[PDB]
RNA sequence: AACGAGACUCUGGCAUGCUAACUAGUUACGCGACCCCCGAGCGGUCGGCGUCCCCCAACUUCUUAGAGGGACAAGUGGCGUUCAGCCACCCGAGAUUGAGCAAUAACAGGUCUGUGAUGCCCUUAGAUGUCGGGGCUGCACGCGCGCUACACUGACUGGCUCAGCGUGUGCCUACCCUACGCCGGCAGGCGCGGGUAACCCGUUGAACCCCAUUCGUGAUGGGGAUCGGGGAUUGCAAUUAUUCCCCAUGAACGAGGAAUUCCCAGUAAGUGCGGGUCAUAAGCUUGCGUUGAUUAAGUCCCUGCCCUUUGUACACACCGCCCG
């Protein structure tokens, strides 16, 4: 198998599921977002250091190599 | 007819069977009660001291 | 000399000898053995240099352990 | 800070910028068409990148008495992958190096050394520790 | 460091190998604490000796597998920090107790020997040494994490983390739990 | 962010517009990497993006200069066809275009009969290569 | 008792001990200067990393090469005829660092193309002894050694950054290693100047690697085949590409069946370098450092060879010699 074909532009709604989404993650990485939505691993990677803004997501360690996120910093 | 899981612990290493030399002999003390004492064959690197986590309880094997 | 980690390691042998040695002559000898005490046990050869070296190569194989190749016939 | 306190990757980061303030320094119009390196795969992704080697440079030349371009090739230059054969050195470029040399000149951060390979400058000495300090003071962290 | 000689930033102290017998051949430090999982080390000349070396080491050597990555060591070092943080994040703990866990669960208790047998060659259960347990887990959790990252997105620190948490607690969701199931229950059978 | 394209034509090739327009624009016959990665670099885009986005605009900008590179500090080292011979250029052949020049230098030294092109007739090698071993299959 | 093994020799680690060193360095001055302000100080001034000064400074620690000592399984504890030995433990380099040296006797092993070693033979002016030119490099197919690969432990761009064994001209007859300035995108071109070298190239500022980015799991940016055009270098001569570069064209290969090699610690494996070949030409061989595991720690199952006992119609010796 493994095919793998992923969206490569921002479609809104898409914009919409990343921020009403990603908070729900513990872990985040490229992979991830690419995964569960079908993000193109360089709109993943964008995504990333956008999400980072002040964050929904938490840096832990972007060796790198890996990013490495955690959920936003909640109860 | 059965199950359990048995605890032994080596008290004396034997030698080494298996044409390829590969299996080594030993001796366990029953761990739950010491009042046992039985010879089974090994895979692994084994010596004195270490524990052996025993299905068969009975058993208690010779050449190969 | 050596590369990235053997020098690493170098250093790190030569401060603690250094320290060890600076106590030595200067200090008293209880604290020297304090801390020859401590490196040791804990260690990582700290004070004593590890012998490992290369082995040559001999020929009949690029390495020296590891032997060409064969096909018979 | 000396420029020996600073991290390289830093340090080079933050002069070059400063470099790229400046506004005089001077580009072989190229510099959007070049390599850098006959090893290259492809010219650099950031087009703006000769202020960085010439930071990088200038580092480069003030640790050591004195340097020349082929050095610089070697230094620049990484393996080339012969394809079907093992990988070898390749020294990097010679005009963009030299450039570099010549440009570092006219701003003074290097002169010509004697015995040949070009030093620092102590208009240049100056000039790197002074932007050191600047990085060093910008934070911890 | 002076207080407590920690890894990496982890406490050695209070992690206790929950596996009677598995005890020390898993080399936390019953006193051994270190700071990074790289040493000179010289295991190899003795047959015992490994067990000396941490456990952390022993994975990471593990890890650095497959022509291309013999030697890479630097790069296991990476990988096995890495993992460890984000094993914490996901359980807190001591991901080095996560790792030690995950090694208990996974060797194999019992296995089978290819007994010569006859003809039908039949195969012997017969029980596993603790070096051997303890070996045969890091494959088993090594050979997991590699085997899985391969074609994924996802890296080795990552899929390393998720076979350790699996096998922390025998999630069987992992490649190694199933592995260490299989060989064990041939072992049964032959008997 | 945004859309569109999906699928853009130039000059008689079809471009996926999903991928990275360097490598994109590499379909095309006689658009290598190093090609298209220069060409990109003197048309002004941000480089940062996906050939499906972009600008009609842009597009034509990234053709003109393709087809003129020595006109934008496109050095002629850089070029596919120097020294023609046929008009002593330089050139950079580009599209269905190198498939026709291809052609036309084969029928050249077939033309004249020399050894290299009576290789190429019968479909062997014409570099100096030993033909007792390989290229067999 | 001697021969092989061994002892023997060589190489390499442990020696703030030994005797020493401007064709090796270090300390530490005297150190000013360059001199920066880097921080402090308003500045003089203090602490600060290097280069340079070189000196009627001092040293041998790193470096060097000579002599010195250390390992004898030494002590101790289990085991064993309580022996020979084996195992654990300490000091500490731990009993086994790694090579070189090879008997008795053999082989139709290889070599006449290493030999002005060589027999006989063959040839020997219309040569089988030299120049012009080609083959050796001719491609449906099989094989062996290898190289390069199959990618996200990666491919990439900027950036951290350390080495070691070795090498050179002024030559048995034509010629060296090359730092540095300039031109060129490159490839390379061009001008210099030192060096019989521990002086110079070269604190071999190597490469893996480490890292801040990009890519994103698409034979894609993994891979670099084949081909086209073109730039240059070696040579009198490169066409049958010597080679190198620049662009372009951008293959199979997405893990390898039957089989099968090699290997126990700086070892396997990754990774660059130097030497030999050499005018030019490395995918080779031949070492060297760098990064450095997994894994037996044994045994005789398969295989191979030698140990007894035994069988043999074998002895050109099982790749051998028995019935119709």
């Amino acid at each position: 198998r493994d095919k793998l074909n992923n969206l490569v532009l921002f479609d809104k709604a898409t914009y919409d599921k990343l921020c009403k989404e990603v908070p729900n993650y513990k872990l985040i990485t490229p992979a991830v977002v690419s995964e569960r939505l079908k993000i193109r691993g360089s709109l993943a990677r964008a995504a990333l250091q956008e999400l980072l803004s002040k964050g929904l997501i938490k840096l832990v360690s972007k060796h790198r190599a890996q990013v490495i996120y955690t959920r936003n910093t909640k109860g | 007819r059965v199950q359990p899981i048995k605890l032994a612990r080596v008290t004396k290493v034997l030698g080494r069977t298996g044409s390829q030399g590969q299996c080594t002999q030993v001796r366990v003390e029953f761990m739950d009660d010491t009042s046992r004492s039985i010879i089974r064959n090994v895979k692994g690197p084994v010596r004195e001291g270490d524990v052996l986590t025993l299905l068969e309880s009975e058993r208690e094997a010779r050449r190969l | 000399g050596g590369g990235h980690v053997a020098q690493i390691y170098a250093i790190r042998q030569s401060i603690s000898k250094a320290l060890v040695a600076y106590y030595q002559k200067y200090v008293d000898e209880a604290s020297k053995k304090e801390i020859k005490d401590i490196l040791i046990q804990y260690d990582r050869t700290l004070l004593v240099a590890d012998p490992r070296r290369c082995e040559s190569k001999k020929f009949g194989g690029p390495g020296a352990r590891a032997r060409y190749q064969k096909s018979y016939r | 800070v000396t420029v020996k306190d600073v991290n390289q990757q830093e340090f080079v980061r933050a002069l070059a910028a400063f470099l790229k303030k400046s506004g005089k320094l001077k580009v072989p119009e190229w510099v959007d068409t070049v390599k850098l390196a006959k090893h290259k795969e492809l010219a650099p992704y950031d087009e703006n990148w000769f202020y960085t080697r010439a930071a990088s440079t200038a580092r480069h030349l003030y640790l050591r008495g004195g340097a020349g371009v082929g050095s610089m090739t070697k230094i620049y230059g990484g393996r080339q992958r012969n394809g079907v054969m093992p990988s070898h050195f390749s020294r990097g470029s010679k005009s963009v190096a030299r450039r570099v040399l010549q440009a570092l000149e006219g701003l003074k951060m290097v002169e010509k050394d004697q015995d040949w390979g070009r030093k620092l400058t102590p208009q240049g000495q100056r000039d790197l520790d002074r932007i050191a300090g600047q990085v060093a003071a910008a934070k911890k962290k | 460091t002076p207080d407590i000689k920690l890894f990496g930033k982890w406490s050695t102290d209070d992690v206790q190998i929950n596996d009677i017998s598995l005890q020390d051949y898993i080399a936390v430090k019953e006193k051994y604490a270190k700071y990074l999982p790289h040493s000179a080390g010289r295991y190899a000349a003795k047959r015992f000796r490994k067990a000396q070396c941490p456990i952390v080491e022993r994975l990471t050597n593990s890890m650095m597998m497959h022509g291309r990555n013999n030697g890479k060591k630097l790069m296991t070092v990476r990988i096995v920090k890495h993992a460890f943080e984000i094993i914490h994040l996901l359980t807190g703990e001591n991901p080095l107790q996560v790792l030690v866990n995950a090694i208990i669960n996974s060797g194999p208790r019992e296995d089978s020997t290819r007994i010569g047998r006859a003809g039908t060659v039949r195969r012997q259960a017969v029980d596993v040494s603790p070096l051997r347990r303890v070996n045969q887990a890091i494959w088993l959790l090594c050979t997991g994490a590699r085997e899985a990252a391969f074609r994924n997105i996802k890296t080795i620190a990552e899929c390393l983390a998720d076979e350790l948490i699996n096998a922390a607690k025998g999630s069987s969701n992992s490649y190694a739990i199933k592995k260490k199931d299989e060989l064990e229950r041939v072992a049964k059978s032959n008997r | 962010p945004e859309k569109f394209q999906h699928i853009l034509r130039v000059l008689n090739t079809n471009i996926d517009g999903r991928r990275k327009i360097a490598f994109a624009i590499t379909a095309i016959k006689g658009v290598g990497r190093r090609y298209a990665h220069v060409v990109l670099r003197k048309a002004d885009i941000d480089l940062t993006k996906r050939a499906g986005e972009l600008t009609e605009d842009e597009v034509e900008r990234v053709i003109t200069i393709m087809q003129n590179p020595r006109q934008y500090k496109i050095p002629d080292w850089f070029l596919n066809r120097q020294k023609d011979v046929k008009d002593g250029k330089y050139s950079q052949v580009l599209a269905n275009g190198l498939d026709n020049k291809l052609r036309e230098d084969l029928e050249r030294l077939k033309k004249i009969r020399a050894h290299r092109g009576l290789r190429h007739f019968w479909g062997l090698r014409v570099r100096g290569q030993h033909t007792k071993t390989t290229g067999r299959r």
